[PDB]
C-alpha cells in the first residue's frame, strides 16, 4: 500500500493525493 | 514535484502537507 | 495505545507528548 | 536503557512516563 | 557543542536551527 | 557534501554555519 511503497520505494505527491477525503 | 522516500511520522506530515482541509486517512498494514 | 520504535530526534517528541508539564530526562548512553 | 531499547526493539508509552519528572 | 548524524528533512530542522534570519540554501547531490 | 557527510558520517555544527547566507 502507500505506506509500504513510500517506505520500501519512493511514491509521488500526486499518489499521496489519493487518500485525502 | 520529486518522488519521495517516506517513512513514520515524517510521512503523515506529508500527508497533512498535501491534504491539509480535505484531511486524510492513514492506513498502514499489520 | 501501541508499541512504538523510537529513534532520534523522533523519540524525544514522544517524550514531549507523553511527559509535557512534568517535563522530562533525556539519557542517551556514550 | 530507554534510548536505546526504543531504538534497538519497540517500547511503549507506559515505559516513557517512568522518566518524565 | 556534539557530532549529530543527520539525514533527511530532520537536517534542514537543523538548518534553520543553526541558520535562522540568515537563511541557507539546501544543495544535495543527485 | 555537507548532505552527504551529515548522512554518510558525522558533520558538526561550526560545519552547518559555512552554508548559511
Ligand atoms: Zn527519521
Amino acid at each position: 500500500g502507500i505506506v509500504e511503497q513510500c517506505c520500501a520505494s519512493v511514491c509521488s505527491l500526486y499518489q499521496l493525493e489519493n487518500y485525502c477525503n | 514535484f520529486v518522488n519521495q522516500h517516506l517513512c513514520g511520522s515524517h510521512l503523515v506530515e506529508a500527508l497533512y502537507l498535501v491534504c491539509g482541509e480535505r484531511g486524510f486517512f492513514y492506513t498502514p498494514k499489520a
